[PDB]
């Protein structure tokens, strides 16, 4: 059905691309891995590679939620874009590391006007050379719909805890 | 096709409805934005900011309407019960959005009706999901949550962060936040930013997620032992911030007198359901009030107290509502009455009272 | 050994120069404390709090001074010129040990003098490696750097961190802070923690490795020359939405860092934080003890920044007296005498058994 991969997987991918957009959602704010987030941006970063943070307006639970642990993990405000400053540019980055998030990457909700979140702006995640989902489950988000993007030919699966995998794929590329 | 936006005369309101972002977007769909002059110097917004983005300016709440085709304003107007006559100053059958208090407000409701006008109540935005986008309620209860810290830390002598020091160790302050909702949580993440060892608590144990999710601490007949575990929490808390509040009633009480006074002196509560009844019956709204060695700080009209920042959003929860209806070229608006939205907004409109709950 | 704090009769002092941890010790080093009810009712001390730590409870100052040998407080006594004469409540021959303000105020010390009154003005504990965990200066504009900051965001009518939401993105305030001193240093870290964006600016160039150290930015040139850089300051004091000054010199007059022709150069809601307002503000418009509006910017500058941390400050200056008067304490006589060969007794005392034992305007 879906493609799945292992932190190994992952170190090789991201070690390897060009720009990557860091894609973070209530997911990593439940498990509290916007250390070992920022930890790995590092590394990608002294291999020359390009990373941007991507924050969906009401990604998280709570106005700015992405926000203040990005900043508490000390990541710089001119590595962080909102939606539209962003989407212009999946199409041009190699990886969409999306960790923790769900619903702030369904492209549902730009197609069939029945799902819940339809209407809502997205980010075009589906653009980016490789897509990556960082969850633990197959499991949806809020809205609970089911997130079309897991079965695609660019998509892999990282399943484990947003801290816990961040983690193990930064101490993959070591 | 005018859109006017006049000044807040509603006592202690500071922000305005409207931005030069949002002018240009309201210009570029083909509109005539006209605002008071100074109708946004509360809001550090100026009269050449306006009419650099393309606004033109009036002199006065009348010669800014006069022919108003749709009102922004912040605060749902006044009646001439009042002192002022506000919604006769709107061309009779014109579009008026902002934030009604609508259930709560029938006189004001009718004044519009009978100026024949159809009247959006913002704060009745359908709880869904492309809808957040235009949503008052948590954009300003937002900010809201940010100054209650704020607010709290300024009237607190020591201070939040632990602190190294050749004199030995500053210790942390304990703060203690009630209902964690758009407020709520706004107010542990900052507090917990400053320093402080927040702790949550809320009836809805769903929330025990979100807050661990902002580094905050959850608290755990029932409320025989739960609304006690909180006592020994509250004992040793310096900042108590409060945001209870369901709609249509008086705020339930969180922190009542009998706990006020077996806290520790020194400590202070915001009580930003203040105007509601105030998660605790000391609270009174408007000013600050000492008792037990405790301050019971009740402040009206919070997110004025960040006018600045929540008014450009306050334009944009507009902007966004508004949009989608101004028809592609006609040049006009088109408010498609099955529209979840409008058909949950909307209280009257060209004539008589619309919405459900007015009937 | 009588040891005996006061409560504060200056106006506007909430600090008290005591803490319930400290009479504890002091009890330990044999001593015997007395404090004036309620002296620190305003830094959140209890009498009980330290009738339980050991100390005595008196009913009035001039009684919780007569037979004390050491007498510990925040601010400078009150002579009999200004008011009610405190001097005059200390023991003769006796030791005082508090912020006496010396350098600029003789009125005290020779009205202390006289009394065969030793005073030690704390505010001139030498800048040693091993004076720190005695230097009330530090042990203040610390918590002073951190008020500065709050009473910046508590005057501002935006909100300092980030969030993007969904009705648009909230932008970050942008704090600027002249003098990276202890203060300084401290309202670059509160700021940061709000998530603003800090930008700071100093002579002392040892500075910069610590600014961005704990995040933010140090404003430099590009590559007479001195104004070449005081240029660039004002290319951000544009963009600045909160500015610390607390730029201080020993002596006499603060500096001036931002002119009046700069306030004119601000954003409309700036706000200002002036920290050397006792001492003229490095911004003219900086009238002490009030805020001002002009040019469409706040100018704070509250006095006593301290007590406006009553609680938690009174706590560090009564464990400062307390790592200076320790080491002067025999442990078995218990018995005290300050030392003079320590550096620390040296550059500190003002007047002692009767004469001016201080080399500053009097040696
Ligand atoms: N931020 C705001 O202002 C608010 C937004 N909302 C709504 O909430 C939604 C936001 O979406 P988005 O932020 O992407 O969140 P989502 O609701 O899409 O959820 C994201 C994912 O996090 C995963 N997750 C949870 N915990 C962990 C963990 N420890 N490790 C790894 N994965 C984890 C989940 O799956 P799994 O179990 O598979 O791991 C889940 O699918 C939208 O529908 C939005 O409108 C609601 C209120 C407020
Ligand atoms: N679309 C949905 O599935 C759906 C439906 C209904 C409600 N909601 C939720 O409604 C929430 C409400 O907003 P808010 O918190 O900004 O506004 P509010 O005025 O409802 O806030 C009051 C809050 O404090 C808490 N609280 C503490 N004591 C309480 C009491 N006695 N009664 C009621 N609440 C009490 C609540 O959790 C509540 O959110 C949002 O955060 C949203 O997620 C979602
Ligand atoms: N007792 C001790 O051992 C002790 C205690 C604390 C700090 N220190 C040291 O003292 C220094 C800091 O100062 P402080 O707080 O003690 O003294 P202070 O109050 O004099 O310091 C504030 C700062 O103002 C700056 N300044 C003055 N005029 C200026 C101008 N025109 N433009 C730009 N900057 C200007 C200085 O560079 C100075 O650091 C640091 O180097 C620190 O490490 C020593
Ligand atoms: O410390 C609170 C904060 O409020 C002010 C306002 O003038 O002080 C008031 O509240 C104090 C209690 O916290 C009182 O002790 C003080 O007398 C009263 O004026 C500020 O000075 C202070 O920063
Ligand atoms: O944003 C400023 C902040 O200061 C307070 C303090 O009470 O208000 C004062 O400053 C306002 C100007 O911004 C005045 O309009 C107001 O009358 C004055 O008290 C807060 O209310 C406000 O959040
Ligand atoms: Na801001």
């Amino acid at each position: 059905r879906h493609m799945a991969g292992s932190a190994e997987d992952a170190a090789f991918i991201m070690k390897n691309a060009s720009k990557v957009i860091i894609v973070p959602g209530y997911g990593m704010a439940v498990a509290q891995a916007q250390h070992a987030l920022r930890e790995m941006a590092d590394v990608l970063k002294k291999e020359g590679v390009e990373v941007s943070y991507a924050i969906h307006p009401v990604a998280g639970r709570m106005p700015g939620h992405m926000n203040v642990l990005l900043a508490e993990a000390n990541v710089p405000y001119d590595e962080v874009f909102e939606l539209e400053e962003i989407n212009s540019s999946f199409q041009t980055a190699d990886v969409a590391f999306v960790i923790g998030a769900n619903d702030v990457t369904n492209p549902a909700a730009k197609t069939d006007p029945s799902s819940p979140i339809y209407g809502m702006p997205i980010l075009d995640v589906e653009k980016a050379g490789t897509v990556l989902f960082i969850k633990r489950s197959m499991a949806s988000g809020y809205a609970g719909v089911e997130n079309e993007l897991f079965f695609r030919n660019n998509t892999m699966m990282l399943f484990g805890d947003a801290k816990k995998m961040t983690e193990q794929i930064v101490q993959a590329m070591n | 096709m005018k859109i006017a936006i006049p000044k807040e005369r509603r006592p202690g309101e500071d922000r305005v409805a409207i931005s030069p972002e949002v002018v240009k977007k309201l210009v570029g769909l083909g509109f005539e934005v006209i605002v008071e002059q100074g109708a946004g110097v509360g809001a550090s917004i100026t009269d050449d900011a306006l009419t650099a983005a393309g606004a033109t300016i009036a002199s006065t709440a009348a010669q800014a309407l006069s022919q108003a085709d749709v009102v922004w304003k912040v605060q749902r107007p006044m009646t001439a019960e009042e002192g002022t006559d506000e919604v006769a100053l709107i061309k009779e059958g014109a579009v008026l959005m902002c934030h009604l208090g609508a259930l709560t407000n029938r006189p004001v409701v009718e004044a519009l009706t009978k100026r024949k006008i159809t009247a959006y109540a913002m704060e009745l935005m359908p709880r869904i999901s492309r809808a957040q986008s235009m949503d008052i309620l948590s954009s300003q209860s937002n900010l809201a949550g940010y100054r209650a810290v704020i607010d709290g830390a300024y009237e607190f002598a020591r201070a939040f962060p632990m602190m190294m020091t050749a004199a030995g160790t500053v210790p942390p302050a304990r703060v203690l936040v009630f209902g964690v909702g758009v407020a709520g949580l706004q107010a542990i993440a900052t507090a917990k930013r400053l320093g402080a060892v927040v702790m949550a608590t809320d009836v809805r144990a769903a929330t025990k997620e979100q807050v661990e999710s902002l580094g905050g601490k959850f608290i755990t007949e029932f409320r025989k032992k739960q609304a006690e575990a909180v006592l020994k929490e509250l004992v040793k808390t310096d900042i108590a911030i409060t945001t209870a509040l369901i709609p249509g009633k008086p705020a339930p009480v969180l922190i009542t007198e009998e706990m006020v006074t077996k806290m520790k002196p020194g400590s202070v509560i915001i009580d930003l359901a203040v105007e509601a009844g105030g998660n605790c019956p000391l609270s009174e709204p408007g000013k600050i009030v000492v008792k037990h060695g405790v301050k019971i700080v009740g402040h009206t009209n919070v997110p004025s107290r960040v006018a600045a920042d929540a008014s450009p959003l306050f334009a944009k929860n507009l902007l966004n509502f508004l949009t989608p209806h101004v028809d592609k070229d006609t040049k006009t608006l088109v408010m498609k009455l099955e529209d979840e939205t409008v058909s949950g907004t909307c209280v009257t409109r060209d004539g008589a009272i619309v919405h459900p709950a007015l009937t």
